[PDB]
């Protein structure tokens, strides 16, 4: 069928982008060099990825084998947790760059730490108040159908709400990017470039199907950001932890010290 | 979000198969 | 300069009068300090690591 | 013994309380060069932002030691006033050290109402981007602007984008509006995007 | 120990021609970025010309450029300055600078007679 | 009269040459060919001191081969316990540009100096408990580059104007005053008696002196740039230097000339510290790339590497007793190799 085919699309991003992630979350940890306040929110957001890829490989296997446990229950927790949280790190990540930007100056160094109180904070705040919420007014099953809207705008509204203010923080950071190309310090090709860049780390392929009901186009929505939109995790490693100069010049550093 | 919609969908979709197949059988 | 220039005839003249010993016997001495002081080179030589402090 | 490793260990407690306060004071302050008892210090504020410069008065003429301590400094400022050729000599020297390599250098340009110490400046027109302010005559902003294209072919000719020249005409906000570009490009360049 | 003895100078009539050696000694001549600066009567020191060590790799003062021409001889150890169409004004005392560490591109020369990795001078009057 | 005092001084410093060139019968290399190599010597970093927010320009071990202080250019100097990894104090100074310390052989004062000319004696056992400057040595016109204690009350101190100065701490004033260097002066070393020391500057050359009755006993001219670092032989009858020519030269007080050279072609950035071990059979030497090197000080061979800084090695000390040998670089981190 189709459900089949993009379920076996993503168990194959998910897992590109889990040998792909944990390569590239041993390089930022056993260099030293590579230890930077930016590093630590990439580990964390690495982290997020591969708890995703970890959730949906348990979550399949729960509801399907491939009866109503507590398991099921105590599984849905865990996995609305590890994809909010997912898409929280993406907002962050975005919010930390453009606060890099602006506000250059008297940079406070304790966002990092309140960042990750929003990272991996405010999923637990969400996810507990819709999992409270299923046992008190619609619990049916596992609860993967997710019919009460009202209940799903729990944990839909905290997703997209990290998706359009994403948004605007990712065109903040090229209205400022531009402007450091305007100045007299191939505009076109390298602003481009530098595009396709922000767009995996900021999970701006995520903004294309939100605000947008989920009858209108189902089939090809989930296609698009979960049959590639899983490759994420993976396409985020090798453009931020690979092919950078900084981490490759460390390899290369670390090669000839071999 | 996305996975939170296959799963809505994909678990619809197999109790779809069970009823109607149910149905169908003492029917 | 004229001052300057002059002090640096009295000095070359000062380190021409020094005792220069020739080097066969000026580096005979420096290996011959580092064959009764190899034995303690905790670097030269492998320290135990119950000597070593800094195990 | 335990007893006086316990009171060491509390004595390396409160050293590393104090030196992250002293890191989140350092990080705070910029620091910056300017070039031209042994050194002078000057702390400005603009906008709240903290700038230390710091001017190397009873040093001697002879650079090449004492200014490989100024690499993690913000900007060098350059004060430029033959003492033209001498400092863009010394611009050349500063731009193409491979300390200095990663410093950007603010530049400042004295100027007042240059032929027989530079002769293509009888064949070098201004350019129509130039905007001279009203109040002097359009000669001196055709010297105005050889000097600052001068600086810009060593400015130009290397550096691959890990230190950028921001000549400009003579106070104290332009030096801090280039400072957060300074710092801007730096982010960026981190994140390899540009 | 490192010697720079230049050689030649002297007095030309104005619009004459000289030609400056340079015999460097001391060190290895291939890896420095050799210079020349003079010293005017009355003036400071100012720059004139300089060569990269690869050998071709030139650059003048504004008020020599056409005139004088640099050239150095790696195998040789020795330093050039073919001078051509002598000015008056440029009469002054030519040292054979060096710059101080090899194989890099940046340059302290001009530090007030206090320069160490620099010739003795050949006057050139004019 | 510099007609004749400049050329005559040629042919003096020429009948000096061939003195020297008398005395070469049998290079160093050659008397130690016979002697068995060290093979390989693989160091490993026991203990990296962190807490530095600026890059490390010098540290001096302690005579108990414990403590050590590191400057760095945060403007704080801190004394660490090589040991427990502990820091004992964290003296911040006035001026942030710091490029030498040195470590009293009574372990009770600490000195610092750099771009401000002035050399800060700290007091470390005050009566109050804590650390304070007891003296400000305020006679240099240069940075100061160097600085080592002869006793509690005897520093001297190399300065960036070509002059070296003996100090008296009690008084603050200098004792003696050591000229005859043409560049900045920028390394030091006390002899194991300490009644002399060399001394390298810009001019590519190294000048022995004698402190007590201040002149230049003797002149060593072997490199062909700045020499960034020196360190007396263990035996006091040689020292070695390290120039930004990228070698480093063994030189020898009895012999007047130079004895070996420590120099390779893959390497081309300039030694910025140097080092001997305790039996002066290696030669430990810094580098502006981040790896340090570990010289066969007898046979001129690499025995060794510590490329584990990532960034360019400002200083390097071996301990008294020879077991450590903590390296300082611009990474802000202090590594201790044993």
């Amino acid at each position: 069928y189709y459900y089949l085919s993009v379920k076996a699309l993503y168990t194959v991003g998910y897992s590109t982008s889990l040998v792909t992630l944990t390569t590239a979350m041993v390089i930022l940890c056993r260099f030293r060099k590579l230890h930077c306040t930016r590093n630590f929110i990439h580990m964390n957001l690495f982290v997020s990825f591969m708890l995703r890829a970890i959730s949906v490989f348990i979550k399949d296997w729960i509801l399907y084998a491939e009866i109503s446990t507590v398991e099921c229950k105590a599984v849905m927790v865990f996995f609305h947790y590890c994809v909010v949280s997912n898409y929280f790190w993406l907002f962050i990540e975005g919010l930390y760059l453009f606060t890099l930007l602006v506000e250059t100056f008297f940079p406070e160094r304790r966002y990092f730490y309140w960042y990750t109180i929003i990272g991996w904070g405010t999923p637990t705040v969400c996810v507990t108040v819709w999992a409270t919420l299923r046992l008190y007014f619609d619990d049916t099953g596992c609860w993967d159908m997710n019919d009460s809207t009202a209940l799903w705008w729990v944990i839909k509204g905290p997703v997209v709400g990290s998706i359009m203010v994403n948004f605007v923080l990712f065109i903040g950071i090229i209205v400022i990017l531009v402007q450091k190309l305007q100045s007299p310090d191939s505009i076109y090709l390298r602003l481009a470039r530098s595009t396709l860049l922000l767009i995996p780390l900021f999970g701006i392929h995520y903004t294309v199907f939100a605000f947008s009901p989920e009858n209108v186009s189902k089939r090809e929505r989930l296609v698009f950001e979960l049959g590639l939109g899983s490759f994420q995790g993976f396409v985020v490693a090798v453009l931020y932890c690979f092919l950078n100069g900084e981490v490759q010049a460390e390899i290369k550093r670390k090669w000839r010290s071999w | 979000h996305s996975d939170g919609i296959f799963t809505d969908s994909y678990s619809r979709y197999r109790k779809q198969m069970a009823v109607k197949k149910y149905l169908a059988a003492v029917l | 300069s004229i001052a300057q220039a002059r002090k640096l005839v009295e000095q070359l003249k000062m380190e021409a009068n020094i005792d220069r010993i020739k080097v066969s016997k000026a580096a005979a001495d420096l290996m011959a300090y580092c064959e009764a002081h190899a034995k303690e080179d905790p670097l030269l030589t492998p320290v135990p690591a119950s000597e070593n402090p800094f195990r | 013994q335990r007893n006086e490793e316990k009171a060491q260990r509390e004595a390396n407690k409160k050293i590393e309380k104090q030196l992250q306060k002293d890191k989140q004071v350092y990080r705070a302050t910029h620091r910056l060069l300017l070039l031209g008892s042994g050194i002078f210090e000057t702390k400005f504020q603009v906008d709240k932002v903290n700038f230390h410069m710091f001017d190397v008065g009873g040093q001697r003429d002879e650079r090449r030691k004492w200014i490989q301590c100024f690499n993690d400094v913000t900007a060098i400022i350059f004060v430029v006033a033959n003492r033209l050729q001498e400092a863009l000599k010394l611009f050349d020297s500063i731009w193409n050290n491979k300390w200095l390599r990663d410093t950007s250098v603010i530049l400042f340009l004295n100027k007042q109402d240059i032929e027989d110490y530079f002769p293509e400046f009888a064949r070098y027109t201004t350019p129509e981007d130039a905007t001279p302010e009203p109040g002097e005559d359009p000669r001196v902003t055709r010297a105005k602007y050889f000097i600052r294209d001068e600086f810009l072919r060593i400015s130009t000719a290397s550096g691959d984008g890990r230190h950028y020249c921001y000549p400009h005409f003579t106070n104290i906000r332009r030096v801090f509006n280039d400072c957060r570009d300074i710092i801007q490009r730096m982010h960026l360049r981190q994140y390899e995007l540009l | 120990q490192v010697q720079l003895q230049e050689s030649g100078g002297g007095l030309v009539q104005p619009g004459g021609s000289l030609r400056l050696s340079c015999a460097a000694s001391g060190f290895t001549f291939s890896n420095y970025k050799m210079n020349w600066v003079r010293q005017a009567p009355g003036k400071g020191l100012e720059w004139v010309s300089d060569i990269s060590q690869s050998g071709a790799s030139i650059s003048y003062t504004g008020s020599v450029k056409g005139r004088f021409t640099i050239s150095r001889d790696n195998a040789k150890n020795t330093l050039y300055l073919q001078m051509n169409s002598l000015k008056p004004e440029d009469t002054a005392v030519y040292y054979c600078a060096r710059c101080p560490a090899p194989f890099t591109r940046d340059c302290f020369d001009v530090t007030s007679t206090t320069y160490a990795y620099r010739g003795q001078g050949t006057q050139v009057t004019v | 009269e510099l007609d004749q005092l400049r050329q005559e001084a040629e042919q003096l410093k020429n009948q000096i040459r061939d003195a020297r060139k008398a005395c070469a019968d049998a290079t160093l290399s050659q008397i130690t060919n016979n002697i068995d190599p060290v093979g390989r010597i693989q160091m490993r970093t026991r203990r990296t001191l962190r807490g530095h927010l600026a890059k490390i320009y010098a540290m001096h071990w302690g005579t108990d081969s414990r403590l050590l202080v590191s400057a760095s250019q945060d403007g704080k100097l801190i004394i660490w316990d090589s040991y427990t990894t502990n820091k004992v104090h964290a003296i911040p100074l006035r001026s942030s540009w710091v490029m030498t310390c040195a470590y009293a052989p009574s372990g009770n004062y600490v000195a610092c100096g750099g771009l401000d000319n002035i050399c800060s004696i700290y007091n470390l056992k005050t009566r109050e408990g804590n650390v304070r400057v007891s003296r400000e040595l305020a006679g240099h016109t240069g940075y100061l580059s160097c600085c080592r204690f002869l006793d509690d009350n005897q520093i001297v101190t190399s300065s960036g104007d070509t002059t070296c100065a003996l100090w008296d701490i009690e008084t603050g004033q200098q004792t003696t005053t050591f000229t005859g260097h043409t560049g900045d002066v920028m390394s030091l070393s006390l002899a194991p008696d300490t009644r002399l020391f060399v001394s390298g500057a810009c001019d590519a050359s190294a000048k022995l002196w004698d402190v007590r009755e201040g002149m230049c006993r003797q002149t060593f001219t072997g490199h062909e740039s700045d020499i960034n670092a020196i360190c007396f032989f263990p035996n006091g009858n040689a020292f070695a230097t390290g120039s930004d020519d990228a070698t480093c030269r063994l030189f020898d007080l009895r012999a007047d000339q130079e004895l070996m050279t420590y120099s390779h072609d893959n390497i081309i950035c300039g030694i910025t510290s140097v080092s001997f071990s305790k039996s002066g059979r290696l030669l430990l030497a810094g580098y502006d790339d981040f790896n340090c090197n570990v010289w066969d000080a007898l046979k001129a061979d690499r025995a060794g590497v510590l490329a584990g800084h990532d960034n360019r090695v400002s200083c390097l000390g071996v301990t008294d007793d020879g077991m450590a040998v903590a390296t300082g670089s611009w990474d802000s981190f202090l590594k201790i190799w044993n």
